[PDB]
């Protein structure tokens, strides 16, 4: 009854329409404040100096963007891995101009991104739930800790995190290509494996069960409708699934087990992802991709080109032509 | 390199580092033998 | 093609006068290139002083020339400028400066033949790509 | 911008005609029960 | 008694000139015969002046000001060159060396950003003529070069350059190239700038000065893409005299 | 009730067992250091950096000032050879406690003696064998002070005339210094503990993290939890192993950033450049090849207006141009000759710069820590050639990694301990499911 | 040389497993 | 009206020979003997009003003197082009490999 | 033109949002 344990009770309360959460209490403001500064940055923005060379790159729909092309630009390349806060700045026209929007986004988010995956665990346990759904979002998680914070990080420049926007996300895989070969790592191969076949597991799962429906209902309705939420009867035929499967491939490739079938659904991707985004990570400290350039040679000694050659005068293209004006010596060592 | 009077030893420590792994492997031939018990 | 004796065939000195490696000369010399220059000199280049390169017109016109095993040995025991003005000892790796760069102390004389002599034969052998750079990747 | 202008007639005709087919089978669906 | 780099880093001193104590009221005297350099001068902008554009005939806009945007980026200094005693005693500063340039943007009202190479590029400031001291009276007025903002190497956002680059509209293959020509064809201007400094301390014992300057330059003009701003700068300056 | 693939689950309530565990993996972890230490002296060539060989361990020692001498010259390989052995031997002793301990010696202990048993939730005996290894923490963190002040010093990169090893004589004791770092900004230009940059406030600081060990672990010997820590925590021994995980991954993080920041506790003769020292270090080389040539570096404008050579930082300093203005805040013992209190001094750089600094930047700028997973040094469109990944970038990725899976953990490990606490880690109820229980939503 | 001691050691951790059973031991 | 300066200088003496008001400084290194010393000192005491005031750069050495006579006929002056001289761009115009 | 466009697709999913959460169907038992 007393005032502290009343604000308890309706933090933790499992009768919000939207569960807050000790959690919540951080990922609302910080949610919010991400959300609504990059609403107004992607319409509104001027033009920011990415690359700390004075030129800037115009990324909101009223600096002449569309939707496809529009962006949030990260911060100046001459601020580097430098905290830059809106109080930091002589004014907000020169926060504006050296990018001061991204960082605000992009800090927000992670951490309020960060309480989601807690929000997750404690609605769980409020709930008498198992706990593990969480560990499920760490990969998604994962993965933009790596593009907007890691990344940037060995690095030395969130002026090569990856850009908020959709032809930005483009420039930046363009650009890790070049600099790392990522195409050529293991661990984004495994996230590609990881997606590749989380969309296959998803489209069989799917299938599967939905060859195996009960009938239920006429053909002039929904099969949907054959499903009352809560019933405690299942609502396919799981051997008939199975029997199905089993004689598609073999019995022995097919599961009869849907717990150990939904573990797997789960575990699938999640480690693909977990790979992928540990790929960023690393390449956050320059190890790349695989080299075999120039691997094959012949008797003599001249080049026998592979794919991998080819491959190499691509990424040499993007090399060359990216960031055209900002480098003034050979080597383009970060 | 090693000291001389170790000289004799270079091949077993090129393999060295690796027994550590040689444990993980090993338990899964003990698992095998039990039957995943 | 292979490594033949004719591309294994390189001027000695400026007299003219020609040496023939072995196919062990050559693969000696590689390596040792590799240990103890490629770390600037990969593919013939020099990343920290691009305008200067080991193609052979480019040894063929520094002053002493460059484009022969006794001017390439000598140029690793005391390094001059292009123009031979210069001693470079105290920044380029030489037997003269191993003190200092200490992975030229263990190369002995003929080491240094066989490094010049990989220097000589693979121009012949990979073309504008040695010391073109990536263009021809 | 030399945006192309029927772009906005194109959009607009794009979201209203297959929205509005949406609503007239919803409203009538809940004037039955 | 001075500071060090961990003192001073990140603090926004290091955009600082040196400046001289209240008291310092002296005057330099010199040598008709002996010879003197600058060892150091630097100049300190504080304030950024644009010249608008009136739009009709006898109205001619004022010069207003601007907000910057580049941050502590601004000061020329470790400048130095020959300071010369004329015939009749005017002293000519020639400048040799420096960090003579600094790109600035700033911002005038409405949005507009205006780029510009704050420099004194070559400079030659001369006096009046019968100094015989440098005191808080002494004025120095010259000019200076102002370099394109970009220098030839530069690529614009479609590849095209003037030491390098497309020289054409790739992306509108056969579009009407006449429309295009300023855009597609860089050019590299040079125009000259004007100071004044104004002395208005001295340390006699010291030999260093300081005190105020105006000068007035073009802004970029995007090698030749459009008409540059007119810019007038003012700031704060130091410098010391030796003996050569 | 664990299926095999969770089988040292089994091990939870077996206090005996699971010492055994402890201390066979223990020796695993001190056979490693031996074997792994011995494997590099075998390869060791004392002529080539220690950074084109690959080598992590002996970088460590060396650190310690043994070994080396003036610049990192390696100038005895004895001491290499004996950390290898003594923990190659030692590993023996901890197997043979190990496999007694987890085979042959008793399951359970708290039989045998009162002394070494313990239950899980016994917060009292708890805080005691807690108490115990931070006061051996403690020691440990002393011991580097006594080899620092009394049995040789360490390497100090920053040592006038190229480096060496050296006794600290004056610990930074002033905790305004020392707990200074701990409030840093861990942005860049701060950079937190990880800026850390001179030998001084490292021995200092292991001073008090000694002194603070030893006294918390006497606190948690005589103490038991209040009841606020009574109430927050979760006492069971999954719970006890999610708080380590998430500390370990913690951990993991920072020597990730410390090992890819950090050049005086990971000194760059031995370790290779950081990747803000190489690109330091091109701009350098470049600035000195072309001022040779005649080029006025400090007036050079380059193609954006900017300083081809030379700019200034957000707030004034004088710095590299180009990409490198990123790495401003790096700072090395073959570079800060050449600094003044603006910056780098342009009369310095005119006049003062050594073959030496010419040198170690043409090395430091060929050695960037950018290579690939097969180990070919340099860009990843560079030809194959040189065979190099920096020591840096494999000790940052394996962390890295690491540490994440280790965060994994402990969010697996604390939400299971949670659920295996309230009683619903198994699964839902069917006759009490608490949301059928509960109001709906709308 | 590597075989003159290494062999032994990879065949070492199978033969207690082969040992042990075929002892019947507290595996 | 409106030129590409650089373009218009490639069709001049400057697009054959070694220009010695205008050429970046590594073109010196294709003739013997003058690279990087007196290719230096030529660029440095640039501008020249005909290809004979090379020899006229105050401290040559004889044999300095004789590589200069030796490669004359390599060189060439025309006007100074602002875009090639300004931004230190002979001592470093951007072209590595 | 383009950008109001734009930016009222948007704020009509938005909206959406709104009412698919608070105005859902709400979900019966059995
Ligand atoms: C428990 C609850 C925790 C909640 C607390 C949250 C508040 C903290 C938030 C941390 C933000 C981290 C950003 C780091 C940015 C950066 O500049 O970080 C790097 C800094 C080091 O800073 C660098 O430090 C350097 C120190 O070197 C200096 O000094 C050296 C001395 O040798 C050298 O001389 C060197 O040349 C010189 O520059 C310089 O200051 C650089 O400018 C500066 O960038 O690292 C450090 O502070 C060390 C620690 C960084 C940790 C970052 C790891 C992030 C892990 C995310 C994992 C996500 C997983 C998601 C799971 C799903
Ligand atoms: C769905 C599945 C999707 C696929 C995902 C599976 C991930 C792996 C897929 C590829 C693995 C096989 C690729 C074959 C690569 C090859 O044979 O690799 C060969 C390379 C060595 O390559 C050689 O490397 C040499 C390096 O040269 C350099 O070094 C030389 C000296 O060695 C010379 O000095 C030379 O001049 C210098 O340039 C040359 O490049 C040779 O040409 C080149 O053949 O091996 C090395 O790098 C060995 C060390 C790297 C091994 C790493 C294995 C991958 C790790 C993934 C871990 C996943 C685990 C997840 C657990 C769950
Ligand atoms: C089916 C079979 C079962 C296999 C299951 C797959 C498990 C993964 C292992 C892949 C299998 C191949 C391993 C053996 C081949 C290989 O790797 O062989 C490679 C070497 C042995 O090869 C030597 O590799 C060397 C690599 O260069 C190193 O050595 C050079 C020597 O001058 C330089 O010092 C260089 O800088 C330095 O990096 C050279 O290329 C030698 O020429 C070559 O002989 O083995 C190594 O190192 C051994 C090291 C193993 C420990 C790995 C520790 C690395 C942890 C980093 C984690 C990073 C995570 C990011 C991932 C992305
Ligand atoms: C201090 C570290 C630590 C400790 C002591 C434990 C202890 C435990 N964990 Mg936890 N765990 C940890 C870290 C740790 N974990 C981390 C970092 C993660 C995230 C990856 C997890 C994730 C995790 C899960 C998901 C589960 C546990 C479980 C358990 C329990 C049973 C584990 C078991 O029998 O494994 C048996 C070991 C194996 C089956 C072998 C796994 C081998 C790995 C996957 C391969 C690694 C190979 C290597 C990278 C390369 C190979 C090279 C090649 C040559 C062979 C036990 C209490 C289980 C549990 O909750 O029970 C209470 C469980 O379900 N753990
Ligand atoms: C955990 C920290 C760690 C780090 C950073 C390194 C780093 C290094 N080691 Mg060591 N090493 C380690 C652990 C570690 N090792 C362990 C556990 C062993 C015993 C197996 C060894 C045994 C060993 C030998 C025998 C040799 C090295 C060598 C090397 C070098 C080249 C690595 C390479 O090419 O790998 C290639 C990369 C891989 C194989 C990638 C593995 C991918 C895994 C499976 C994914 C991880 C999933 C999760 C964990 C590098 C300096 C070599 C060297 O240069 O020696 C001087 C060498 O010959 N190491
Ligand atoms: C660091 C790795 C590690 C360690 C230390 C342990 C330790 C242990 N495990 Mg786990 N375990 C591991 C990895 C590990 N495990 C992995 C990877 C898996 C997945 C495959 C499992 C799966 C697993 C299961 C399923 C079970 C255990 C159990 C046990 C305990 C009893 C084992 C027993 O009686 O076997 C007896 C085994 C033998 C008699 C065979 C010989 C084994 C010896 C020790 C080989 C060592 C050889 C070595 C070279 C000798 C050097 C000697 C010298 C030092 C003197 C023991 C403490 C059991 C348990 O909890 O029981 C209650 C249990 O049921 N473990
Ligand atoms: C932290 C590790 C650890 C822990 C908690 C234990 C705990 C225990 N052991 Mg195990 N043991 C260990 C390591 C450990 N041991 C190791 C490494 C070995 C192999 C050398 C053994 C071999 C062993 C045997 C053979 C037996 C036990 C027994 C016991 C029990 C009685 C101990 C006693 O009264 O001894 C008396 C205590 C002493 C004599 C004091 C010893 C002081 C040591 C030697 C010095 C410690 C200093 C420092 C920590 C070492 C580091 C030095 C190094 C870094 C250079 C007890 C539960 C007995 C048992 O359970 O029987 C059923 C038993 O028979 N242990
Ligand atoms: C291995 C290390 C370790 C561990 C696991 C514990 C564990 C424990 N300690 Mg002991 N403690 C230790 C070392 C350790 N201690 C040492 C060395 C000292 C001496 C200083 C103490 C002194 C001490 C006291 C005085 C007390 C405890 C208490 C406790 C209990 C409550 C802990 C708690 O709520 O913390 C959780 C911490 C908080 C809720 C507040 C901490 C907020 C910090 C500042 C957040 C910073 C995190 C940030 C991301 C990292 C940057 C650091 C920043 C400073 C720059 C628990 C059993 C309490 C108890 O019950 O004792 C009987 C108690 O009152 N500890
Ligand atoms: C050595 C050294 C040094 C020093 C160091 C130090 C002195 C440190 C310290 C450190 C420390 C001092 C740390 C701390 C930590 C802490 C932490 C990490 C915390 C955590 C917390 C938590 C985890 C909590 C949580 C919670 C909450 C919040 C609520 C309720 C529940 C719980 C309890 C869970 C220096 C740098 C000088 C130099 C080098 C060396
Ligand atoms: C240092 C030293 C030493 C020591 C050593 C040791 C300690 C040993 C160990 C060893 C060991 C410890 C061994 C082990 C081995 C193992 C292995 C070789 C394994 C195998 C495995 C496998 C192959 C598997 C298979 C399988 C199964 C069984 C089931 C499932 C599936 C699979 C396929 C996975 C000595 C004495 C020499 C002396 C000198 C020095
Ligand atoms: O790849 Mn290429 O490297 Ca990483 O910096 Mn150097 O150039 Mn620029 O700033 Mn974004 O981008
Ligand atoms: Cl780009
Ligand atoms: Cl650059
Ligand atoms: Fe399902």
């Amino acid at each position: 009854a007393n005032l502290w344990e009343r604000f308890c009770n309706w933090v933790t309360s499992t009768d919000n329409r939207l569960y807050v959460g000790w959690f919540g209490v951080i990922m609302i403001p910080t949610l919010l404040a991400a959300t609504i500064c990059f609403v107004i940055a992607f319409i509104a923005a001027p033009p920011v100096d990415i690359d700390g060379i004075r030129e800037p790159v115009s990324g909101s729909l009223l600096y002449g963007n569309n939707i496809i092309t529009g962006a949030v630009v990260p911060s100046s390349n001459a601020i580097g891995l430098h905290f830059y806060p809106i109080w930091e700045a002589a004014s907000l026209d020169e926060w504006l101009y050296n990018g001061g929007p991204y960082q605000l986004i992009i800090f927000h988010f992670l951490l309020g991104a960060s309480c989601y995956m807690g929000r997750q665990w404690e609605l769980s346990y409020r709930l008498g739930m198992r706990p593990w759904i969480c560990v499920a979002y760490s990969a998604p998680l994962a993965s933009a800790f790596a593009v907007f914070l890691i990344y940037p990080i060995g690095q030395g420049s969130f002026s090569d995190g990856m850009p908020l926007g959709i032809s930005g996300t483009f420039n930046f895989m363009i650009v890790f290509q070049a600099e790392h070969n990522i195409l050529m790592h293991p661990f984004h191969q495994l996230g590609v494996a990881g997606v590749f076949g989380g969309a296959l597991f998803c489209a069989m799962h799917g299938s599967l069960v939905t060859s195996s429906l009960i009938r239920e209902t006429t053909e002039t309705e929904s099969a949907n409708y054959g499903y009352k939420f809560g019933q405690e009867e299942e609502t396919y035929n799981i051997v008939a699934a199975h029997g199905y499967f089993g004689r598609l491939i073999f019995q022995y490739a097919s599961f009869n087990n849907s717990r150990s079938l939904h573990f797997f659904l789960a575990a699938w991707p999640v480690v693909g992802v977990w790979f992928t985004a540990l790929g960023i990570s690393t390449m956050a400290f320059n190890l790349n991709g695989f080299n075999f350039n120039h691997s094959v040679i012949d008797a003599k000694g001249n080049v026998i080109n592979t794919w991998a050659d080819i491959i190499n005068r691509a990424n040499l293209g993007m090399e060359v032509m990216h960031e055209r004006n900002a480098h003034n010596f050979p080597l383009d060592l970060a | 390199k090693l000291p001389e009077a170790y000289a004799i030893f270079d091949p077993l420590v090129d393999v060295l580092p690796v027994i550590p792994v040689l444990f993980l492997a090993l338990a899964f031939v003990w698992q095998a033998a039990v039957g995943f018990r | 093609a292979e490594l033949t004796p004719e591309v294994l065939t390189v001027p000695l000195n400026s007299e003219g006068k020609t040496i023939t490696l072995t196919e062990k000369q050559y693969l000696e010399g590689k390596r040792l290139f590799q240990y103890a220059c490629a770390s600037c000199h990969v593919g013939g280049i020099t990343k920290t002083n691009p305008s200067l390169d080991l193609r052979t017109e480019t040894l063929a016109l520094a002053t002493p020339p460059r484009d022969n095993i006794e001017g390439l040995v000598d140029y690793m025991k005391n390094p001059t400028t292009y123009d031979g003005e210069q001693e470079i000892a105290e920044v380029h790796p030489s037997l003269r400066s191993a003190d200092i760069f200490p992975k030229m102390r263990n190369l002995t004389e003929k080491d240094l033949v066989a490094i010049a002599g990989h220097i000589l034969v693979e121009p012949k052998i990979l073309g504008d790509k040695w010391g073109g750079g990536k263009v021809y990747y | 911008m030399e945006v192309n202008q029927l772009g906005l007639i194109a959009t607009a005709l794009f979201v209203l005609v297959p929205s509005v087919f949406l609503i007239i089978l919803y409203v009538q669906t809940e004037s039955q029960q | 008694q001075t500071l060090t780099y961990d003192d001073i880093v990140g603090t926004g001193l290091a955009n600082k000139c040196p400046t001289l104590d209240d008291t310092a009221r002296g005057a330099y005297p010199i040598d008709s015969s002996q010879t003197y350099r600058i060892a150091r001068l630097c100049l300190q902008p504080t304030t950024f002046l644009v010249k608008e554009e009136p739009k009709n005939k006898r109205q001619e806009a004022e010069f207003v000001p601007t907000k910057l945007v580049t941050r502590e980026t601004t000061s020329l200094d470790q400048i130095q060159g020959e300071l010369k005693v004329n015939s009749d005693g005017s002293l000519t500063f020639v400048e040799e060396d420096g960090i003579d340039f600094q790109p600035v943007t700033v911002q005038m009202a409405g949005g507009e950003r205006i780029p510009l190479l704050f420099t004194v590029k070559n400079l030659v400031a001369s006096t009046q003529p019968n100094v015989t001291s440098i005191t808080t009276s002494t004025d120095f007025k010259g000019e200076f070069n102002v370099p394109s903002y970009r220098t030839a190497n530069f690529l614009d956002p479609k590849g095209r350059g003037l030491a390098s680059g497309y020289d054409s509209a790739i992306a509108l293959p056969q579009a009407k190239e006449e429309e295009l020509a300023r855009a597609n064809v860089k050019r590299f201007s040079l125009t000259k700038g004007q100071i004044s400094l104004n002395v208005a301390k001295v340390d006699g014992r010291t030999g260093e000065i300081a005190g105020t300057f105006e000068s007035e330059q073009l802004s970029d003009d995007d090698m030749g893409a459009h008409e540059p701003h007119e810019v007038k700068i003012q700031g704060v300056f130091y410098a010391s005299i030796e003996p050569a | 009730g664990f299926a095999w693939w969770a089988g040292n689950a089994r091990l939870i309530n077996l206090s005996g067992k699971l010492l055994g565990a402890h201390v066979a993996h223990a020796g695993l972890i001190v056979f490693w250091a031996g074997a792994m230490t011995l494997f590099e002296l075998a390869h060791f060539i004392p002529e080539k950096p220690m950074y084109e060989q690959g080598l992590i361990l002996i970088p460590h020692i060396a650190t310690l000032g043994w070994g080396v001498g003036p610049g990192g010259e390696v100038v005895d390989t004895f001491p290499f050879f004996v950390v290898g052995v003594v923990h190659l031997i030692s590993s023996a002793v901890l197997g043979f406690g190990g496999v007694y301990h987890a085979i042959r010696g008793p399951e359970t202990l708290e039989e045998y003696s009162s002394f070494f048993g313990y239950d899980w939730k016994d917060k009292n005996k708890m805080t005691t064998i807690l108490g115990f290894h931070l006061i051996v923490l403690g020691i440990g963190a002393l011991l580097l002070v006594a080899k620092a002040m009394f049995f040789g010093g360490l390497y100090d990169t920053w040592a006038p005339g190229g480096g060496d090893v050296r006794v600290i004589t004056n610990p930074t004791l002033d905790p305004r210094v020392i707990f200074g770092y701990l409030l840093k900004s861990p942005f860049g230009g701060e950079g937190w503990i990880v800026s850390v940059n001179n030998l001084e406030d490292v021995v200092g600081g292991h001073i008090w993290i000694g002194l603070i060990c030893i006294a918390g672990g006497i606190w948690h010997i005589l103490t038991t939890p209040f009841g606020w820590a009574r109430r927050a925590f979760i006492w069971s021994g999954e719970a006890y192993l999610s708080y380590s995980l998430g500390a370990l991954s913690m951990m993991g993080f920072i020597a990730t950033c410390f090992v890819w920041f950090n050049n005086t506790v990971y000194p760059s003769e031995f370790y290779g450049p950081t990747g803000p020292e190489a690109s330091q270090a091109q701009a350098m080389t470049f600035l000195i090849r072309d001022q040779k040539l005649g080029a006025n570096v400090g007036s050079a404008q380059g193609p954006t207006g900017l300083g081809k050579y030379l700019m200034r930082s957000p707030t004034g300093e004088i710095i590299f141009g180009g990409e490198t203005m990123r790495f401003w805040d790096f700072r090395g013992p073959w570079l800060e000759p050449l600094r003044g209190p603006n910056g780098l001094d342009l009369n310095k750089i005119k006049n003062d710069i050594q073959p030496w600094q010419e040198r170690r930047a043409a090395e430091y700028m060929t050695h960037a820590p950018l290579g690939s997973l097969n180990s070919v040094g340099g860009v990843a469109t560079e030809i194959n050639s040189v065979n190099f990944v920096s020591p840096r970038s494999w000790l940052a990725t394996s962390h890295f990694v690491l540490a994440f899976f280790f965060l994994v953990g402990h969010l697996w490990h604390a939400g299971r301990a949670r659920a295996a606490a309230a009683g619903f880690e198994k699964g839902i109820d069917r006759e009490s499911e608490p949301v059928l229980s509960m109001p709906s939503l709308d | 040389a590597q075989l003159t001691m290494i062999a032994m050691i990879g065949i070492a951790g199978p033969m207690i497993i082969f040992l042990l059973a075929v002892r019947r031991g507290n595996l | 009206e409106l030129v590409n300066v650089v373009d218009e200088k490639l069709g001049t003496a400057y697009g054959e020979k070694i220009d010695l008001n205008n050429t970046n400084i590594a073109a010196f290194i294709q003739y013997r003997g003058l690279y990087p010393t007196l290719a230096k000192l030529i660029v440095k005491n640039a501008p020249y009003e005909s290809v004979e005031d090379v020899l006229n750069i105050p401290g040559l050495t004889e044999r300095q003197k004789q590589i200069l006579r030796e490669n004359l006929e390599h060189f060439t002056v025309t006007e100074v082009e602002t875009a090639l001289v300004e931004g230190g761009d002979r001592y470093n115009n951007g072209l590595y490999k | 033109m383009e950008t109001i466009t734009y930016v009222f697709i948007f704020a009509c999913i938005i909206a959406l949002f709104f009412f698919a959460i608070f105005f859902r169907e709400p979900p019966r038992i059995t």
